[PDB]
């Protein structure tokens, strides 16, 4: 036979290998691909989907819809903070979003994130609000003016339902690690730019729902078996 | 023949200036001196020693090692020669079984690259031995030496050989910041069996398709602390590679 | 052997110097669209910060042992440069550096100046220790080398100058872009460098992307009663850029 | 399958082998090479760098800068020897130079070496000096005239700072072994060609610093894990 | 991978194999071949060299030059035999010649042999001599006339120093075995064709030296680790 000689890396199985292989079932033929709707080629189209943050991750809301929602108080003359979050894609709560899980299935990420926000309160009601981002190396802001020094948007709550805005990609490195240990990507932070004003005898309350998705900018590397989910023992049947 | 070395530029360059030479076909290739040569020879990197525990075979019989080039001196000194370097990696495994018993039988062994934020195996029975996408690979008694090509990994252009600061809240100064490659792992795949054995893997690598960035002076003294450039060892003194002589007028 | 220098608003000369080698021959430049990571159009203070600034007077003696700085931290207080650095998560800059060191015709001694990369300093103490931020980032105040009693020694860097503070031999230090102040050869010395990193731009306050070392390779002396001379260093940043604007860093 | 048959040299691992190998991480893609300054292709560019000899390798200077330096005595009317060294690239002290270490990482060397020397004394001061080389098979010289029979340079200490000169390659063989055991390459030797003259009340002293590098002529073979450095035990972390 | 299947003769080492093999020392480069004199391509050029037979292989001469030589007796009015030898290339003494050793390193030989002879006696002296060959299957001759029936030359000892002559190749087979066991190739035999005549008061003696080499006709096969030399035990160092 041809004189051949064998390199190391022979005779192993690697779960992430790439090769031809022989057939168990020669002469077989598969069923034809009918034109089923809902084609897909990549994970990024899933990233493009807006999904809700369970923003309001606490005991009093977790076992319910309400952890996707925040409640606003039209009673308050103040500039102050409504909420804040990290921005690291596999941090809590963001990891629990589908982009979060897809990022949690991965080790590297890059590109800017889309964020979106609906004024879910009574149609008769008005406000304008500050949604802001904090470039890190610094504490999460404690005045509205701090957030005004960050990159931010002021929401003209017009007839249109939703404000949508982007955390710009400002990683030193072209990628960042998907889960921080002792590390940070920056903060989302939210504030009363005006007070919220309902008209008289409206419910003394309002709701806000918050969305995120990958921008056209977004991408991942180092697919890894995700942090997000655990199996204990045998899966019964 | 005269110059200002203080310029920083190398001195009066030419050998023909001060020797009335004959023409010679000086014709000796520098190719062994290439980076794809000097980096591009393999060497050992780390030592995965394990004992097969019996009393909880299912728990203990695995290991994990933080990937670095910083704890075998020769390879370390190849790379401790630059600011940064970039390469693809031949990786080669030299698994060895040592018998503490009358036989070894058939034995099979797993390895996994654990990139950071993969769930680290806690147990020789951990579900983390399943590996749908992690690079995991197998060896067994009588099989040839495993190898794989690992491409250049970094989030940056090149690996930091050194770094001059911190992760942003200011600890782990230097490469312990930048060089989070995660870890290699190993684990016995054969189920519980009577043979008390040690498994030792010597793990080797060669950098090829190499590139390197701004040379820096070689290490003068014994290593000490992997990521850290520390060299002042405890209850010891700085006995460098320089050797003294009785008088400078005697060769 | 004469030069004049002009950056952003400010000018420098020596009439007894041999020109800088440009580090690796790469004259400083802005980032490229081909290589960049950051998305914004970044902050170009241009003339208002790619201009000179200079450090407090050190001074030296036959007994003196060495000095160094880490950049950009050594310039954190240089007005526009300093704050533009502190207000951004990232930036990049090269440098032009000149060290000012005139003596009389009647002095001897020599310093080596080395520009140096990440220059990852070793601890003073043995064992499970590493350098603390206060000392890696001495600011413009810098690190002179001294014989005694630096507190928090476990977090101090080593003082061992001839081991380049990292366990590498001096005299091979000429591997980097370097010059000598030699009092016969010159009255000053100069070096210029582009930006460098494994990354297209970097977390300025978190990582000293460049460093500068000056060492008394040969002892200062004169018979004159002026037994000591100051040294000072001036730097201009080059093509300086900043990105990810937010609050002032603490 | 094709009839094949297997040669010896199969199934080994050689740390100095050369082959293709399969990927652990298929479909991955590396980060782009940005134009980092400080390119390199070969070790010879490092050889081209002048580095100081720790010429003055003794107890009284070793733990200091001063082993890179020598002190000269303007008080002396004599022709006599200032210093001498071997020339074998991996001999002490030369091995400790970066060309030394690179040679110490190697087994064969060839081509002529550049040497350089600054009159580090007071600018007002004058001398001319003899730097000389000894072709071997003979003892290291004991008169200045001996060195004058060797290949040598007399230093006109003009306005210019440095004299630079070459040990010619005069190996019988095209290469020489990088470290001698019971073997020799020749000597550097240094002498007062004139007395050193300071003008009155100058410091009664002068300094000299000495440099070496590979010439354009220089090259190496048989890269070997260097003599120069030792690891005892495990490298801790 | 390609479907392959393995023939016997795999996995052995044969000391006389022929193959490519992988490098231990990739990227290395050898020293250039300078034009050293004394080129060689084959063993036959060594065969072409005349070398002396130790013709006179006995106790009284062996530990000396004299076993290469024979002594002639000008005192004798006789036709009779001066000496005789075998012709089998690896027989004693011929084996000890360099063609002998080269043949002893081999199993088959072919082609005619050159033989040569100098009248080493006093220049003033004359003779003519019979050098003869015996085609075998027959005893070695016992009269000069017997040898005269064989193929032979009569030496005109003119001014010229040497007679040179050939045993013709008369093997039945195109080759013969290099060493005979119970076998024969024929004889060289030498005789006084005239008496030897010195002029008066010359030394009462003469010398003859004898040479052999391969002719242009000569060749060998089946290189084998030679009979001629033995190693006992370990070769010390």
């Amino acid at each position: 036979g041809l004189p051949v000689f064998i390199t190391p890396g022979s005779g192993q199985f690697l779960t992430t290998d790439d090769f031809q292989s022989p057939c168990a079932l020669p002469w077989y033929h598969p069923t034809k691909e009918i034109s089923i709707p809902g084609e897909v080629k990549n994970l990024v189209e899933i990233c493009q989907v807006d999904s809700l943050v369970p923003i309001n991750n606490t005991d009093t809301y977790i076992n319910s819809e309400n952890m996707y929602s925040v409640v606003l108080q039209s009673s308050i003359n103040a500039p102050d903070k409504i909420f804040s979050i990290r921005t690291d894609v596999a941090s809590q709560p963001l990891a629990t979003t589908l982009i979060g899980e897809i990022s949690s299935y991965f080790t590297h990420w890059t590109g800017s994130l889309r964020f979106s926000f609906m004024f879910c309160g009574t149609a008769n009601t008005t406000v304008k609000l500050l949604l802001a981002y904090t470039p890190p190396g610094i504490a999460e802001p404690t005045t509205r003016k701090d957030a005004m020094l960050g990159t931010h948007v002021i929401w003209d709550v017009g007839l249109q339902s939703t404000i949508s805005m982007v955390v710009p990609w400002i990683s030193a490195s072209h990628y960042r690690n998907t889960s921080p240990g002792r590390s940070t990507s920056g903060y989302i932070t939210c504030w009363y730019q005006t007070r919220l004003v309902i008209p008289p005898q409206t419910p003394p309350t309002a709701r806000l729902l918050c969305f995120v998705s990958g921008c056209k900018d977004f991408c991942l590397r180092m697919a890894r078996d995700t942090n997000l989910h655990l199996q204990s023992g045998a899966i019964a049947q | 023949a005269l110059d200002a070395a203080e310029t920083g530029h190398t001195s009066s360059v030419q050998p023909e200036d001060v020797i009335e030479t004959r023409y010679v076909q000086t014709s000796q290739t520098r190719d062994e001196m290439s980076l794809e040569s000097f980096l591009g020879r393999s060497g050992c990197i780390h030592e995965s020693k394990l004992e097969v525990t019996l009393a909880n075979y299912n728990k203990e019989n695995f290991t994990v090692w933080a990937i670095n080039l910083q704890e075998m001196a020769q390879i370390r000194r190849k790379f401790e020669l630059f600011t940064y370097t970039r390469f693809d990696s031949e990786i080669t495994l030299v698994p060895c079984i040592s018998a503490l018993s009358q036989d070894i039988g058939h034995i099979t062994m797993q390895y996994m690259y654990v990139p950071p934020g993969a769930p680290v195996p806690n147990s020789r029975d951990d579900y983390a031995w399943q590996s749908g996408t992690n690079a995991s690979v197998f060896w067994q008694h009588g099989q040839a030496y495993p190898r794989f090509s690992l491409p250049f990994l970094s989030v940056a252009s090149a690996y930091y050989m050194f770094y001059d600061g911190y992760d942003e809240q200011d600890q782990n100064y230097g490469t312990a910041n930048t060089n989070n490659m995660g870890s290699l792992c190993s684990r016995i795949v054969t189920e519980k069996h009577i043979h008390k054995v040690h498994i030792m893997t010597r793990i080797y690598h060669k950098a090829k398709h190499v590139k390197a960035w701004c040379p820096r002076p070689p290490r003068a003294l014994e290593y000490t602390r992997a990521h850290r450039t520390n060299f002042k060892i405890e209850d010891r003194s700085i006995q460098t590679a320089i050797v003294t002589r009785p008088i400078i007028t005697t060769a | 052997r004469i030069i004049q220098i002009t950056r952003g608003d400010s000018t420098i000369t020596s009439q007894d110097v041999a020109n800088a080698i440009v580090a690796y021959g790469v004259w400083p430049h802005y980032l490229s669209s081909k290589d960049a990571s950051a998305i914004d159009k970044p902050s170009q203070p241009d003339t208002s910060s790619n201009r000179f600034y200079t450090l407090r007077s050190v001074t030296w003696s036959s007994s003196s042992k060495g000095w160094w700085w880490k950049l950009p931290d050594a310039l954190k207080d240089m007005g526009i440069f300093g704050e533009n650095m502190f207000y951004h998560y990232l930036g990049r800059s090269g440098y032009t550096i000149h060290v000012q060191c005139n003596a009389s015709k009647f002095h001897q001694g020599t310093l080596i100046v080395a520009l140096i990369p990440e220059h990852q300093i070793a601890s003073a103490l043995h064992g499970n220790v590493n350098v603390g931020y206060n000392y890696t980032h001495p600011g413009e105040t810098g690190r002179e080398v001294k014989a005694e009693t630096r507190l928090n020694p476990d977090l101090q860097p080593t003082e061992e100058y001839w081991l380049n503070f990292d366990g590498t031999l001096l005299g091979n230090i000429t591997i980097f872009p370097h010059q000598f102040i030699n009092l016969r050869s010159n009255n000053s010395a100069t070096i210029i460098a582009p930006y460098v990193n494994a990354v297209p731009m970097d977390s300025m306050r978190s990582h000293n992307n460049w460093s500068l070392v000056i060492i008394p390779i040969c002892p200062l002396e004169t018979s004159s009663a002026i037994n000591t001379i100051p040294i000072t260093i001036s730097i201009s940043p080059m093509c300086a850029e900043f990105s990810g604007a937010r609050a002032k860093r603490q």
